[PDB]
């Protein structure tokens, strides 16, 4: 049950995300595109979306690198950015917390990239809840965690990150890039099953809550996959081993992840699922991406939901990268590896 | 107990010292006990007598065990992947080749009649040259089966694409089955046609607007040649400098140009694309299915091969001599293959250890572990006494 | 072969940009720190190719050297796994050809 | 190295019994001192380095010792070479069945076990002479010291007659390296404390004095005073409120 | 011969990346140096190619073949042309997003000449 509930916030939130909905690349979009190899076609079908502003301005027949990324950063600020300041109560919020726990993999990115001596300036996009201009810069050059913990204090909403310094602080976040992002993504799906848990009684979560599984799911096979014959330590959580409701267990998550080989689990997993355990690093690498792409549209049918908005912006991810890929292909006249192989989205 | 099964038999083969007696039933021979005795009476038994092979030193005889194990879960894996290709082609649906002729005689039948194969593995060869003949011949033909199964995917893919083309859905494609003589105009080059794929709902607003799109626009071209549920797609005629200015307009509109001549040349190569694929495609598979099926045969012939040496040359490790040994291959209805295993063991097992032996039943295969996988090249956990288990 | 490394690298380049963008952080700053041995490397031999020697090499791989920290990053992490994988292929084309050169 | 841990907070007064005894009343002379640490550093890291390279030694070598008596008598290849036996050492008769299972599994049953229960396991395996190394893999693999001959010293006939007298060596040394550590122990430990305070109370004058450009803006006045040697313990007694009367 | 095992690089940024990630450069242990010279496109100016240039072919030495892109070897093209020497070797490649070009191509010029 859905709309069994009157809002003032959660009307505002709803709304804005629908407008945005409407311009928005379609599936049947993404189909036309992959075919095209035409210079010209590409511009068109873009320049009519929320994406084709951007495309207007500078017009280019073939697009480079740069003017993608160009477009794609002005495009979260309008949609994310945004949004959330002109969106109050527990809807801001929720908006919030989903923007922050995807600015605490590119801040502790930049954090642990200090440690190493890199170069920075502007990042490469993501959902963020203010730019780099902002929070992101200021979290960056305190590398004590001591000063971690204060300088989040400032940050009114909080940020996880306090609970992150407190974790790491007793060191079961250990050091090295893989380790620490598997723990960060254990968080972060952690933080999003205690949210559904709270606001479930008003809007129900029905398509959503089959989504944040099948997402939870798909991470961990991901995570586990990648340090599959690479040097796996068995006692870190470098298995995503995180709670479920019975779709995914601890137990096939940890055999796939340790350097043994165990393609097997992944056949007996999948019985409506796209990756069905291949030998082909490729084809396991399209299927994730195409099932992960389902179910959000399907959420657009319930309406009034913190399962409609929540579906939306996990989508929103999934169509940026889509541009980039398809796009540049096509601009030196070549056809896509991944995205001419799907054809469900 | 299983790993590939159909309605296929499970197979036990077993070999013994000729001194041995079993302890479960005293004083009576072993040959009786097997059809007899043995899990209800409901066992099959059938010959498998292994003949006398060059068997190495005692150095050399470590190494022989080592690679007869490999070579076996190669040949034995790679039959799987070859099962596998005819399973997903739909030349193996409901029970087909696991129980279908083996050189016309069937799987069951074929193995009562297999005592070695003298088409060209001797008895004069060295047990060395042996392994490397079987084994060389098991992936050679395996790689082929892959080939082909890879090239007819691909072939699919190519084919897919060109029926969209030559009809479907307008993004790439550009029709070439339905041209006419005057919906299709070019033979100097003052006229040319411009095809215009345009959506449902924009059916109407280009039959109002094709005139306008440029000057020089040829009248009453605007009729729908062809009609797909997304799109209907239109020819206008028109002048060719003013091609730029109609396809630019077209795009105002919102409708999508789509680019053909009436070339002659373009109409025939595109014609071409989609018949030489259809062609590819078929020629492949008939000998692709035929090439499986005769691969199937031959890495069947060869994983027994395999084994039976394997069982032979393990045998004179274990019990020693005398080098001839009482061998049998038990056919097990499916599903008492535990029950059979564990009942073998219990007689037969005080001859190979009195001490290293253990009740074990049926066979599970892992990664998890290393144990129990019946092995001379990795630890495992020993066997009372010499007994592969062959699942089908 | 001037033309033909041309090509593969441009092909092997433009795989990794799309997977460098894609992530949302830029894979390279994570690869320098990484990069501290070299898997393909050269061995050289000198050839009497006519009175004079000539300076050739062939080329080796490592099979001591371990794949490199930079995946498991999440659904980003798989983008760069499949990435490495055709760039050692693509990069063995470069050097062979190279040989030639020298 | 000395297993005796740091006193700290540190005496360097003239007021206090110690202060008197462990901090002379005189001036400091920083040769002296860097001298004296420098020639007990150089002599703790030749003991340190050597009881530990000696005494593993013995420890092997006593091992080792009964190991090549029982491993002969089990006779009639004592000094054989055309027989192949392997002696070993293993933590446990448990570690050992683990070994036996690849053995078993993995070369068949080529072996004869035996075990003697030390104090460690004796294990022997006893084999041909052309099966050696395959044997050498799965000793290495679990964590054996089942060599084809234990030991480096082999060299009188028995074997372990010169093993017996290079056992001899070895304790004797042993036991003369353990002296000479006692020995400065015993007379080091009491001047390390005297030493540890002298330097703390030669860091403080360096400070006092203004040895860096920030102890100057900090405090920007310092005095020089003269007080008897005789009256040096009084001034120390009040360390000063927030004045320092640490002095020479 | 051998006394030299590494493969420089001067290229832009992505196809650098990727060549290390392959493994063919290095950030040494000992000099703390790269190994490899990243590019920014047209945002780097021409002097910084040139250090980066002498670096690899003379003050290192460890340095087998030195891969070079047409597009950033052209602005320096002074520099490279003057390299005439085959340690390290001199091989031009295409940029990225660039063509093939005979004229970007140092050794190629020099063959042409007094065949």
């Amino acid at each position: 049950m859905e709309g069994v509930y009157f809002n003032i916030d959660n009307g505002f939130i709803e709304g804005v995300v629908r407008g945005y909905r409407n311009g928005l690349l379609s599936n049947n979009q993404y189909i036309n595109l992959t075919q095209c190899d035409t210079l010209e076609d590409l511009k068109l079908q873009l320049s009519s979306t929320d994406y084709g502003n951007f495309l207007s301005s500078v017009s280019s027949e073939s697009l480079t690198t740069s003017l993608i990324q160009e477009y794609a950063s002005s495009k979260l600020y309008h949609e994310f950015n945004y949004i959330r300041d002109q969106s109050s109560g527990s809807t801001r919020k929720f908006m919030d917390y989903i923007t922050y726990g995807y600015m605490i993999d590119n801040v502790a990115l930049m954090i642990t990239g200090t440690i190493h001596d890199r170069d920075k300036g502007e990042i490469l996009q993501r959902c963020h809840p203010l730019g780099w201009f902002d929070t992101l810069p200021t979290l960056s050059v305190a590398t004590d965690l001591e000063s971690l913990y204060e300088t989040v204090l400032v940050d009114t909403p909080l940020a996880p990150y306090f609970k992150n310094c407190f974790d790491t602080a007793e060191e079961l976040d250990d050091m090295n890039i893989e380790i620490i992002r598997n723990k960060l993504y254990k968080a972060y799906l952690e933080d999003f099953y205690n949210f559904v848990t709270e606001e479930i009684p008003e809007p129900a979560k029905e398509c959503m809550q089959t989504l944040l599984g099948f997402e939870a799911d798909r991470r961990s096979i991901n995570i586990a996959l990648n340090s599959l014959q690479s040097s796996d330590i068995d006692p870190d959580l470098k298995s995503d081993l995180l709670p479920n409701i019975g779709k995914l267990y601890p137990l096939a998550t940890f055999h796939l992840a340790q350097a043994q080989d165990f393609e097997g689990v992944r056949a007996a997993l999948a019985n409506v699922y796209e990756y069905r355990g291949f030998l082909e690093t490729g084809n396991l690498e399209d299927h994730f991406y195409q099932l992960e792409m389902e179910l959000c549209r399907d959420a657009f049918t319930q309406q009034f939901a913190i399962s409609t908005v929540w579906a939306w912006m996990k989508s929103k991810e999934q169509e940026v990268r889509n541009i980039t890929w398809i796009a540049e292909c096509i601009a030196q006249n070549q056809r896509e590896r991944i995205n001419n192989y799907i054809s469900v989205y | 107990m299983a790993t590939a099964l159909y309605t296929a038999n499970d197979f036990i083969l077993i070999s013994l010292p000729q001194n041995a007696q079993p302890v479960t039933a005293p004083g009576s021979k072993t040959d009786s006990w097997f059809n007899e005795t043995l899990i209800g009476g409901r066992a099959f038994v059938s010959d498998f007598k292994i003949p006398e092979f060059k068997i190495g030193s005692l150095d050399t005889l470590i190494v022989e065990s080592e690679e007869l194990s490999k070579v076996d879960n190669q040949i034995g894996a790679s039959i799987g992947k070859i099962i596998e290709i005819l399973q997903g082609l739909n030349e193996t649906s409901t029970n087909a080749y696991r129980t279908l002729p083996i050189n016309n005689m069937p799987v069951p039948e074929y193995l009562e009649n297999f005592q070695w194969q003298t088409r060209k593995f001797k008895l004069d060869k060295s047990i060395k040259d042996l392994i490397t003949l079987i084994s060389n011949e098991s992936s050679q033909l395996d790689a082929d089966v892959r080939a082909t199964y890879a090239n007819y995917n691909s072939a699919k893919t190519n084919l897919a694409a060109a029926e969209r083309k030559k009809t479907g859905d307008l993004s790439v494609r550009s029709l070439h089955d339905i041209v006419k003589p005057e919906d299709f105009v070019l033979n100097s080059e003052h006229l040319t046609t411009v095809l215009v794929a345009v959506p449902k709902s924009l059916k109407s607003d280009f039959e109002k607007s094709y005139e306008t799109l440029s000057k020089n626009v040829v009248p009453a071209s605007a009729s729908v040649i062809a009609e797909d549920a997304e799109y209907v797609l239109f020819n206008v005629h028109l002048f060719k400098k003013n091609v730029q200015e109609f396809t630019t307009a077209a795009r105002e509109k919102k409708f999508i140009p789509r680019e053909f001549n009436y070339s002659e040349e373009l109409i025939d190569q595109l014609k071409k694309e989609h018949d030489s694929a259809a062609s590819l495609e078929q020629s492949l598979r008939v000998q692709l299915v035929r090439l499986a099926k005769t691969a199937y045969v031959d890495v069947f012939i060869n994983w027994f091969h395999i084994k039976a040496l394997r069982v032979y040359v393990e045998s004179v490790l274990r019990y020693g001599l005398p080098p001839h040994f009482n061998i049998k291959i038990i056919a097990v209805p499916p599903k008492n293959l535990s029950k059979c295993k564990s009942e073998l063991i219990d007689a037969f097992g005080f001859l190979g250890g009195n001490a290293f032996m253990k009740d074990k039943k049926g066979k599970i295969n892992k990664q998890d572990t290393s144990l129990h996988q019946y092995a001379s090249l990795v630890d495992t956990e020993y066997e009372p006494f010499v007994m592969y288990i062959i699942n089908l | 072969a001037k033309q033909k490394m041309g090509r593969v690298m441009q092909t092997a380049a433009f795989s990794l940009a799309e997977v460098s963008y894609a992530t949302g952080e830029n894979i390279g700053y994570q690869v320098q720190e990484s990069v501290s041995t070299a898997r393909f490397k050269v061995r050289a031999r000198q050839e009497n190719v006519s009175g004079v020697y000539l300076s050739q090499f062939e080329s080796y791989i490592d099979p001591e050297i371990n794949d490199f920290r930079l995946t498991g990053l999440g659904r980003g992490g798989q983008q760069v796994q499949r990435a490495k994988e055709i760039y050692s292929r693509a990069v063995e084309t470069l050097v062979e050809l190279a040989s030639l050169q020298t | 190295k000395h297993d005796i841990k740091l006193y700290e907070g540190d005496t360097d007064k003239y007021l206090d019994g110690s202060g008197e005894l462990y901090v002379p009343p005189s001036g400091s002379v920083i040769d002296d001192y860097v001298r004296n640490a420098s020639y007990l550093e150089e002599r703790l890291i030749q003991m340190e380095d050597a009881t530990d390279q000696i005494e593993v030694q013995k420890n092997d070598l006593e091992q080792y010792r009964f190991i090549l008596q029982s491993g002969d008598e089990f006779i009639a290849a004592a000094i054989g070479a055309s027989v192949n036996y392997v002696t070993g050492v293993i933590a446990r008769d448990k570690v050992a069945t683990l070994e036996q299972i690849l053995w078993r599994v993995l070369r068949g049953n080529l072996f004869f076990k035996t075990v003697e229960i030390e104090q460690n396991a004796f294990i022997v395996f006893s084999h041909g002479d052309l099966i050696i190394k395959r044997i050498r893999k799965i000793a290495e693999s679990l964590d054996a010291n089942l060599y084809d001959v234990d030991s480096s010293n082999e060299g009188r006939s028995q074997q372990l007659a010169k093993v017996n007298k290079n056992l001899s060596d070895l304790y004797t040394v042993l036991k003369t390296t353990s002296t000479t550590l006692e020995s400065e122990l015993y007379a080091i430990a009491k001047e390390l404390d005297s030493w540890f305070q002298d330097v703390t109370r030669e860091k403080a004058i360096f400070e006092i004095l203004n040895k860096s450009n920030y102890d100057t803006n900090r405090k920007i006045l310092i005095a020089e005073g003269w007080i008897p040697r005789d009256e040096l313990a009084t001034l120390q007694a009040r360390l000063g409120e927030m004045i320092a009367r640490l002095g020479i | 011969a051998e006394k030299r095992t590494l493969i420089a690089v001067i290229a832009d940024e992505d196809t650098t990346t990727g060549l290390l990630l392959a493994g063919i450069g290095q950030i040494t242990p000992e000099t703390q140096e790269k190994n490899f010279f990243v590019y920014q496109e047209g945002k780097t100016t021409k002097e910084e190619i040139t250090d980066k240039f002498n670096h690899f072919t003379e003050e290192r030495d460890d340095i087998a073949i030195l891969l070079i892109n047409q597009h950033i070897a052209e602005n320096i093209r002074a520099r490279v042309d003057s390299f005439t020497n085959a340690f390290p070797a001199i091989l031009e490649i295409p940029s990225k997003d660039h063509p093939y070009d005979p004229e970007k191509d140092s050794v190629l010029k020099r063959v042409r000449k007094l065949f």
